[PDB]
RNA sequence: AUCCUUAUGCACGGGAAAUACGCAUAUCAGUGAGGAUUCGUCCGAGAUUGUGUUUUUGCUGGUU
């Protein structure tokens, strides 16, 4: 608790580093119930500027998304994650098809070309929601 | 044109019916005289 | 659960009817973040039946008002008239906001199918909520409206009780409403923008507010409003930098009469026009 | 000198200023600068900002010290240097300007400048 | 005095082309793509 | 001592433009000029007003 000084900590330590790819998720993860509305996407911006690229940072704004609503606009950034691939991505995409529809046994094979439980798990993941 | 923008979208995409009813605002000028054109069709504009 | 706490906020307001102002500031945040859901909760229920709307009605309260007009069974029997007198007088619309609700009727969504028990059930429920935290807004925004000479002196000096309500309203505070840069401001009551808006004011502003409405642009000509937005709403936010600055206890006005002598003064010179020249 | 505004605080001596200004503008010419409230304001916001430089003498003073209040959140360090005019000069500007906000870039050219004196001005914060 | 349309009277117009365009069996006019074939000889045409 | 960066000054050499360049006992202007927006926000310094010259400014050379 006290994510109020999470803000500062977050800060503090960006400061120093700051191209670190972890420390901008956390800058994101933030935003969620961090409530300051305006500045988010400006925000955005920078983390996928500043570290360019990626994963994590893409990943964590498009969940960004996928938690709040806007189930398609979340689809873009996750998908958009794929293609610079790693089974972090994978969790979220079948939940958004969930919220969707009938996409599912086609996206399947990939996951066996990017490879076990992993298929086991894959279901594991998906009762979560 | 809050018809015409619907008719357009129907023939084309969006995004061209869109930029065929902005481009009939505009603002007229003649010597001093100035008037935004709202309601009817301006047919100086090549795709009129 | 929501029924629950919304009931007694409303009458712990009306039961008062400052110490919570501060509670009022996080409350701000929390009532919208909500809100953002909900709507975008009700689109994924009309994502099959009606994909259009989404876009055409942007705000929540003229889009879950529709949602149920259209849904309900009694107009849809056909050629009834009802459905456009019921917009225009339960959800407040204008012509314009009509037409294209007709025909974009016509395009997309299956009336074949009503839709099912479950959704129906959801819709309402969502609707309720909504209802709730709408009613719950517009009841902070009035407490506010009474508060406001003792938490904003200088900013109802200018821009009038009736908006500085309104703008305190959206940042949920003074503070917060002094943090904002004044770019952002004049943007603050724009109903949405929509490609089809079809748009472009002989003023040139692109953007219209709660500002825009005030008494100190609209007693002008046309031609200076494009500068009058701008020429206070920076004053707007050095007069609201300056209340968070006072002290509760006492506030004192004494900024608002500069800062409106230039402006009213300001806006003369803007449209006196050039002197006429030698030939 | 008048009297130096009790609200300002910290307030850069003479030698500080000199050094403070000069940096200023030696980053203007980088444009890692940005000049005023408002634009100083949107910095601390994203966060990008390096140090406040506010000026003490601004009329009246309490249009700018909102900024105070808003560094002790991000944590960054800020003084007030004695005339506004002064700033205006060393921002590129014919005008007053009354704050004015260094900015981040961490591969930049004047970086140990700057490290240079925040350190100075922390300093004065006790 | 606001559009001169009126909601019922647009329906009756609107219907008529979506009826007509299904009819013909019309496909909608698309965006002109990035990479498209004829973008030469449709700018020289224009320019001269 | 070498080397490197930015600003300013004089300067060889190479280009582009003059519908462009200025001037004012004159109005405002980061205490926000003037714009952009995907509507969430984003850039941040000149805009008015009167005026001077603008198919040309100074300077040489040929041929009649
Ligand atoms: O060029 P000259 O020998 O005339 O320099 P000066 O005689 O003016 O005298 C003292 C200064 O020499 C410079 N030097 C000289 N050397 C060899 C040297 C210098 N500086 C450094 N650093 C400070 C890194 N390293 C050296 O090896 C200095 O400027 C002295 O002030």
């Amino acid at each position: 608790g006290n994510l109020d000084q999470a803000e500062l900590l977050v800060t503090q330590a960006l400061q120093k580093f700051p191209s670190n790819a972890l420390l901008w998720v956390e800058q994101i993860k933030l935003f969620k119930h961090g409530n300051k509305s305006s500045l988010k996407k400006t925000i955005f911006q920078d983390a996928l500027r500043r570290t360019q690229n990626d994963h994590r940072v893409l990943l964590e704004i498009g969940v960004s998304f996928y938690a709040e609503a806007q189930y398609e606009t979340s689809l873009k950034w996750l998908e958009r994650a794929l293609k610079k691939c790693y089974g972090d991505t994978w969790v979220w995409l079948f939940r958004t098809y969930a919220r969707l529809g009938k996409d599912t046994v086609d996206l399947y094979n990939m996951f066996d070309q990017c490879e076990c439980t992993p298929r086991e798990i894959l279901l594991r993941l998906m009762n979560d929601k | 044109f809050t018809l015409l923008n619907r008719l357009l979208r129907l023939i084309v995409d969006p995004n061209i019916a869109d930029y065929i009813t902005a481009k009939n605002n505009v603002v007229i000028n003649f010597k001093d005289m100035s008037h935004v054109n709202k309601y009817g069709l301006i047919r100086g504009l090549k795709f009129a | 659960q929501i029924l629950p706490k919304i009931v007694d906020l409303k009458r712990i307001l009306q039961q008062q009817e400052i110490k919570l102002l501060p509670f009022f500031n996080e409350i701000i945040p929390l009532i919208k973040s909500n809100i953002k859901l909900m709507h975008n909760f009700l689109i994924s229920l009309y994502s099959r039946r009606f994909p259009e709307l989404s876009s055409l009605i942007p705000s929540p309260l003229q889009y879950s008002k529709v949602i149920s007009i259209l849904e309900n069974e009694n107009y849809s029997k056909n050629e009834s008239d009802e459905l456009f007198f019921h917009l225009e007088n339960k959800a407040k619309l204008t012509r314009e906001q009509i037409l294209v609700l007709t025909m974009s009727m016509k395009t997309s969504f299956k009336n074949k199918e009503p839709l099912d028990i479950k959704t129906r059930t959801q819709i309402l429920e969502a609707n309720s909520i909504l209802e709730n935290l709408w009613k719950l807004q517009e009841d902070i925004g009035q407490y506010i409206a009474s508060k406001i000479s003792i938490i904003a002196p200088n900013v109802c000096f200018l821009v009038g009780p009736e908006i500085a309500a309104q703008l305190i309203a959206h940042a949920g505070g003074v503070l917060e409403f002094s943090r904002i840069p004044s770019c952002n401001i004049a943007s603050i009551g724009k109903n949405k923008h929509l490609s089809h808006e079809l748009h472009t004011l002989e003023s040139g502003v692109r953007q219209e507010g709660y500002l825009f409405a005030s008494d100190m642009i609209q007693k002008f000509p046309v031609s200076v409003h494009k500068q009058m937005l701008r020429m206070l709403c920076a004053k707007v936010s050095l007069a609201a930098r300056v209340d968070a600055g006072q002290k509760n206890g006492d506030r004192n006005t004494v900024l608002a009469h500069k800062w409106k002598a230039e402006l009213s003064k300001k806006a003369r010179k803007l449209s006196e026009a050039p002197s006429i020249s030698e030939t | 000198m008048s009297a130096p505004n009790p609200k300002a605080f910290p307030l850069a001596d003479a030698a500080l200023t000199q050094q403070i200004l000069d940096v200023v503008q030696q980053a203007a010419n980088l444009r890692q600068l940005k000049k005023g409230a408002n634009e100083a304001t949107k910095t601390l916001n994203r966060g990008i900002s390096e140090f406040i430089i506010m000026a003490a003498d601004c009329e009246p003073i309490e249009i700018l010290l909102h900024l105070p209040l808003l560094c002790e959140d991000k944590n960054v360090p800020y003084v007030f240097v004695p005339s506004r005019v002064a700033l205006g000069r060393a921002c590129g500007v014919s005008r007053p300007v009354i704050a004015a906000s260094i900015t981040t870039n961490d591969a930049s050219a004047i970086k140990t400048q700057i490290y240079a004196v925040k350190d100075k001005i922390e300093t004065l914060l006790i | 005095n606001g559009p001169e349309i009126t909601p019922e009277e647009a329906t009756t117009i609107f219907s008529v082309m979506v009826e007509w365009l299904e009819s013909r069996s019309f496909s909608p006019i698309p965006f002109p793509p990035l990479t498209y074939k004829n973008d030469t000889k449709i700018l020289v045409l224009a320019l001269e």
